[PDB]
């Protein structure tokens, strides 16, 4: 922070409401120990601006014009949260670029318009070139991952973040969709074509339309694509993560269950359908509840047969893919079973009721035995077992847990499934993986699918500090600097209050086992550990029944109401054992053959030990508003993306460094002019040693490295305004010499 | 000889040189100033007072003694070698666009004929030709 | 070669004498078929040029003058000979730089005056440093060498060419020097100290004061410097070739005998040497010739403890050094013994002939014996063997040729002891070797000397010829541009004629095994072989005892006298026998224990198998003025060594290909402004490709590579002038609006 | 209208305006020439009679015509991404340097509120305005 540079004219950003920042000029000198700041705005005229002392930091100067727009940020005098703010929107709004490097990373906004950049040409205009003589482009990351895979003898991994709507699975599918086209044909068995074909049947059965994407994904994905020897494409492996049950049986507002509902009922007149009596999807509750039936240019028919194309792409025949078929519509009619009361207790479903017959025709079991488990459960003490009626309300709750779970079993089938048709008989040489999950989320009203979500974010944060880390530690040890004088962000603490003994994860699962165990009994053994003890955790001041986590990224307060029940995910096993039971249909037994939050944590575990071994390469999706409007972009929601992800943290730790950085050669060609003949000696490094202790009396704003000399934030622009003022005074001593001479001309001309 | 100087200056008739004048009339004596200078002196007027006021040899007389109370290192700044040489290109561009700019004219009379075949100037005998 | 760039206002150089190359101006465009050019001189004002038509070309242009006077050439808008003459003058007299890196060699030119560049601290400020990141030095050739030796894990040589005076054993002295202190101390054997040691020894016995150097190396020496696995120096190993031996008894007006001769008669007063019977260095035949007995600044007393100081280092025990001393002392008594004719076929030596008496002490032999066989020879028929004497001229002749095989074998005793002294007992693990050896050379008198020289210097030059070559060749490959685009310079037809069979060589050899062969007799059958018959031989117009050569350098006339026998290079074997049977002096015997053309073949051969399979390094040495004068330029000669080391060669032959090589982005940035709208497809590759064949027609002038365009000369500069062009013509149609506009205000005011 | 012109521009009397003056008055009409074109028609003269000699409104007439028998791709040229802006600092100084040059004071009246605080020109509403 170099007051020096805080001269009359010179450009600041200072805050401002609507656009986070704006631009302002001073009038005048900043005198140390000034209060105040003489300012000119675009519009108001004048302002006087407070410096607040105690933390007595000066705002942030802008960069000139010329350098603003470029492809990466790596030219600019000033490296700071405005800086960036501007490059980005710069390019976004006034030339329609949505693709730029910060850093390591690839920033991608989202322009909700089809752009010609993604054509087989544009694809083999990236193949076999270096990263920085090309656009960027998230074809230029896939191809640096690709090279780097065969170079440093390692598997890489693609990591894409951001909110919902904000580009994530279109930018992993364009990754995928290079390397199939760059590296393709292992063999006549056309791998690339099934690997891709996975997309339309993931997408149908895992996302959904909701209010902030028409496509949104509902579970997270990491695809390992696996390369031969001659790093050739062989197949892939797919996880899945937190798939949203939820979806299955409710819709909010303007919200459509998972594509592939809205593909059979459209499909409902066709004549191999004819036996899953369906109707359209206003028929059905579980279908209905959003009042959105159709999704503006989807063609849900049309959907259909690309689904089942690519399943028979897959090896999925065609009487597999009817029980697939006769399994979904058969949760929609069990959504349309009704339950009436007959006390407080107890409840019963009518005679003849067609939904039930239906369920039970398209499941192969008996409707006696269904009905009565749909109102009844088997309850166990320690010595014997007994049967109780249940209420409507619960017979309700048990349906839709019911519903969930055939679903989320059937997911996991067509999973499976996808890997038994891209698996490759000869174990990879090597792998890319490329991951697409729920970024970082908060809401008015969190829960416990926010706090897994978040988690996980946290786990991919530390990957992506530690990686920034081990490259800087690595600059600084190569020019025999101190790396100790490294800064970097850190989880575990975060992590720790979640993940370890004792921590929110433990103190739930000791809970639910617990038969007197609530939310409420929860929230307290959560305050008794953590409150006071831990800086990381609060409780809100107002309630008793929620607790806050202060994460990377924003402080967040998690409502307890429904934890222990959604980590339990209780489904009546009396009920699951009929359908198991079904003898003469083979798919619905092969769904049936820990609490939530233990099996998040195993299989998050499973997914950093694999993305820790490898090298990855990082892309920040940015969603620029909020109504998927055509390149339209705000301020406030491009900062608040841009903390949620990392980045801010990632500049504001780059900028506070050493990020200038000379050689001696440099150095000395540059400033010599500030040097006294005196101080020139034949060793050139020794020469800008002794010169740079000189100019810069505070040895905490440079290291001398063993061929450059880092400098901090600030201290070559210093350089550059004392540079300048030596060349102009020079300029000004020479111009009155030559003033004085020439008018000695005209005066002895006039005189004679 | 101040005198003989201050007349020849006053185009009209008023016992009096123009304002603008005035830094014209002190370099004319063998004094160097900056424009700054001189201008800090005469008041540091607007563009209305340069143009139009007027003075006299006697109310001029103690701006012309305050004036009047090495060179060869403003040269050596642009000297990038520490040769002896400066670049006529760059001394052409330097005193027309920083400082208190030149026109291309005054700095093309100046340096007329002082320029070798590879483009340099050698400053200490350019320096004692100027002075 | 472009004629658009031959505008008004464009510096050109043409053709004078005195300075080889002048600058001049275009008063006037070009337009093309003119026969002439308008031209403004420094001096003389204007003048009419006469371009030859036939061979069609436009003098070559001059670079902007900002871009002259950098530490290499490759930001110069234009490449020739001109070009690097005036960069090289420029660095050397205004700046009094002495080190320019020209394409892959260090140029060196010798400033005869002492700089303050090369201590330890200069020594530790290349080390650890990139090539590019400092200034040219010796010292930074020596440490890319150092460092390409492990990342290549290849052995490296170092080769220093240039005429005598041009400063190859200083900079061979210095790369010694830099490797001895980067890498020392392999143990406590002083291994470095040791290495050091070698070059005082060798420069007495094989260095003298020729009219051209005070210091001239009378020999070729090859040093390899051994490694451990850690690139430590454990050692070194030495090779040297064509040792003038004819200095040892003739020396031409104002030279020296070898310097160990007039170390020793400056220590004649010391009693150690008191046996030596030492007169002062005008006291013998060997050392007077010249009248020169003194090199001013050189005290030979003082050098004579320094080289004995060295031996001493290096194990030679005193007693050996006292042998040495003896046999030293005993050829400079030999050339003082004196012959009386008896008649035209016989001689005699005088009784009790004092330096006779002398010599023979000192070789521990009789005098009786060796009297006899300085004035007799034993000849041998088929049947028999029979003693004639002889005359005194051929007595002196044989008397000096006994002084040279002395000399010779004491020389090369040294060497293998030398070599024994720094031996080391584990192999090496790799080697740095440096080659310094006379440069290409002809006088007006050449002979069998200049000969061997000239050939060893073709065998060089196609070694670095070859290796150029093969670092363009990756360059054009990696690049998928077609490598037979590629030119290059041959010297297999000069070596061929030279040393293959029927060639020069082996033509000698045949001769020389001929009773009645003679010089006469060669020089026929050099012609019925070679005249007419190859076009790299020539016979002197008024001449039948000479033959030109058309070597890479020059044409060399060689004069055929001496040729047989400097080939035979006989000594009567009777006079040896007496020397080598020395009863009580144990070094005598030592020194005793094929044709030279044959023998040099051979070593060149084994010289050439080593630096083959090495990575060469090159450093040119120039001479710029023929006095010793402190910062002197001599443009002809300066021009005159550049080709006679291969480096006008070199700039031709890079100038003339591809010189300039752009990537598809930096075009693109760059020539935008000169396309249309409707060319700029979304595939910038695709787009530089369309555009650049409308703009230039001639595809001669450009290739396409993967990524990035290949240009001939002039091409970019073309572009250059037309982009400017561009930018004039909008920037005028803007102006003329402005001006039209202010204007029309202006006019309205007035009327108003 | 041509004639109420020219008159406007003879500060002397004599029927007739400087030789200098001939660009100013047809630009003033509504034509815009080069200073190469009005060079051109004038005799393309030495500095001498730039300032001295003079003509009259009937040896004037047949200059006008002469020179009276888009500007959107001049500026097309600066807009190095193709977005409808120009840089103003780009514009000014290639004003100032190239072509026929201006200077600072007639580049800094033309283009004074016509830059945005990011240093843009939007120049085809900039164009329209000088038209
Ligand atoms: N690069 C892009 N080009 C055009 N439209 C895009 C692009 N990226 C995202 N979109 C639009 O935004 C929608 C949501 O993107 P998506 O990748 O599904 O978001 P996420 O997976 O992050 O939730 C897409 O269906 C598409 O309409
Ligand atoms: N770099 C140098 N600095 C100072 N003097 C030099 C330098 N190079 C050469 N010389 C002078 O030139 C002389 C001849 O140089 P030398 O290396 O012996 O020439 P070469 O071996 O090419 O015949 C040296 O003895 C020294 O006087
Ligand atoms: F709705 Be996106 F798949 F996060
Ligand atoms: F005289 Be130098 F050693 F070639
Ligand atoms: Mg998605
Ligand atoms: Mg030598």
């Amino acid at each position: 922070a170099a007051s020096e540079l805080y001269t009359k004219y010179a450009r600041v950003w200072i805050p401002d409401p609507e656009e986070v920042w704006k631009s302002a000029e001073l009038l005048k000198d900043y005198k140390p120990g000034d209060k105040v700041l003489q300012l000119r705005l675009e519009e108001g005229k004048d302002l006087e601006y407070c410096l607040d002392p105690k933390t007595k930091e000066l705002p942030p100067l802008r960069n000139p014009d010329i350098l603003v727009g470029e492809n990466d940020l790596t030219a600019l005098s000033y490296l700071h949260e405005p800086a960036v703010l501007h490059n980005l929107k710069v390019r976004f709004i006034d030339s329609k670029l949505i693709y730029t490097y910060c850093g390591i990373v690839l920033v991608a906004i989202n322009p909700y318009e089809q752009l010609p950049i993604y054509g087989e040409d544009i694809i083999n205009a990236y193949s076999g070139q270096n990263m920085g003589d090309m656009d960027p482009h998230i074809f230029a990351v896939a191809e640096e991952a690709y090279k780097q895979m065969a170079r440093d003898e390692r598997n890489q991994s693609i990591i894409v973040s951001g909110e919902s709507g904000a580009g994530k699975t279109v930018s992993a599918k364009y990754a995928m969709r290079y390397f199939a086209t760059v590296s393709g044909s292992a063999s006549e068995a056309n791998v690339e074509e099934k690997v891709l074909a996975s997309n339309p049947i993931m997408e149908s059965i895992g996302n959904a339309k909701t209010t902030r994407n028409d496509n949104s994904s509902r579970f997270g994905k990491y695809i390992e694509i696996g390369f031969d020897k001659r790093y050739r494409i062989i197949g892939a492996n797919m996880r899945t993560y937190l798939l949203e049950k939820s979806r299955v049986v409710f819709q909010a507002e303007e919200e459509r269950n998972y594509h592939i509902f809205y593909q059979l009922c459209a499909s409902a007149a066709l004549p191999e359908f004819k036996t899953l009596r369906l109707g359209n999807a206003n028929y059905f509750h579980y279908t209905k509840q959003g009042g959105s039936p159709v999704i503006d240019g989807i063609d849900d028919a049309k959907e259909m047969v690309n689904t089942r194309q690519a399943c028979t792409l897959l090896g999925i025949s065609d009487s597999y893919q009817m029980g697939i078929f006769r399994i979904l519509a058969g949760i929609l009619h069990l959504g349309n079973v009704e339950f009436a009361s007959r006390d407080s207790d107890s409840c019963a479903i009518p005679p003849k009721h067609d939904p039930l017959t239906i369920f039970c025709d398209l499941m192969g079991v008996d409707y006696e035995e269904m009905a009565h488990w749909l109102c009844h459960r088997k309850l166990a003490t320690a010595t014997e077992t007994y049967i109780k009626p249940i209420s409507k309300l619960h017979a309700i709750n048990a349906r839709d847990a019911l519903a969930k779970h055939i679903y989320a079993n059937l997911f996991n089938w067509i999973v499976d499934h996808v890997n038994k048709a891209l698996h490759s008989t000869v174990k990879q040489h090597s792998f890319i993986g490329v991951l697409d999950i729920y970024g970082f989320e908060t809401f008015e009203i969190n829960s416990f699918e926010q706090f897994c979500i978040n988690y996980a974010n946290e786990k991919l944060q530390q990957q992506f500090n530690m990686h920034v880390f081990k490259l800087e530690q690595e600059e600084y040890m190569k020019e025999q600097i101190p790396w100790t004088l490294i800064d970097f962000y850190d989880n575990q603490p975060c992590i720790n209050l979640i993940e370890a003994k004792m921590g929110v994860l433990d103190l739930l699962d000791e809970e639910c086992k617990m038969p007197k165990g609530s939310d409420d009994t929860w929230a307290q053994k959560l305050y008794n550990t953590h409150l006071n003890k831990c800086a990381l955790f609060e409780k809100p001041r107002l309630s008793n029944k929620a607790f806050i986590i202060k994460h990377f990224a924003d402080k967040v307060e998690y409502q307890c109401e429904g934890f222990l029940e959604k980590n339990k995910d209780t489904v009546y096993e009396e009920q699951i054992k009929v359908l198991k039971s079904s003898k003469k249909f083979k798919l619905l037994p092969e769904l049936f053959q820990k609490t939530v939050g233990h099996q998040f944590r195993n299989s998050l575990h499973l997914l950093m030990e694999t993305l820790n071994a490898t090298t990855p390469h990082y892309v920040r999706c940015i969603k620029p508003n909020d109504f998927k409007f055509p390149f339209t972009f705000d301020e406030k929601r491009a900062v608040q993306q841009l903390r949620a992800c990392g980045v801010l943290e990632t500049i504001r730790i780059s900028a506070a460094g050493f990020p200038s950085r000379w050689t001696y050669q440099e150095f000395f060609s540059r400033y010599r002019v500030l040097m006294k003949q005196k101080d020139v000696l034949s060793d050139r490094k020794q020469t800008c040693k002794n010169v740079l202790e000189k100019l810069i009396l505070d040895k905490d704003k440079y290291q001398f490295g063993k061929t450059k000399i880092f400098f901090r934030a600030g201290q070559v622009a210093y350089l550059e305004k004392i540079r300048a003022d030596k060349l102009r005074a020079a300029c000004i001593r020479i111009q009155k010499t030559i003033r004085g001479w020439l008018m000695r001309k005209k005066y002895m001309r006039m005189r004679r | 000889e101040f005198k003989e100087a201050f007349e020849l200056f006053d185009r009209v008739g008023d016992g009096k040189i123009l304002y603008s004048q005035c830094g014209d009339v002190m370099r004319a004596l063998g004094q160097n100033p900056t424009n700054a200078e001189v201008l800090k002196v005469l008041g540091n007027p607007k563009s209305d007072e340069l143009k139009s006021r007027r003075v006299d040899f006697e109310t001029f007389l103690p701006m012309l003694q305050a004036v009047a109370k090495d060179y060869l290192e403003g040269f050596r700044v642009f000297d990038k070698e520490g040769n002896g040489k400066v670049m006529g290109a760059e001394l052409r561009h330097v005193l027309t666009t920083l400082g208190e700019k030149m026109t291309e004219e005054e700095v093309e009379t100046v340096l007329a004929g002082h320029e070798d075949s590879n483009g340099c100037i050698n400053y200490e005998a350019f320096l004692k030709h100027i002075l």
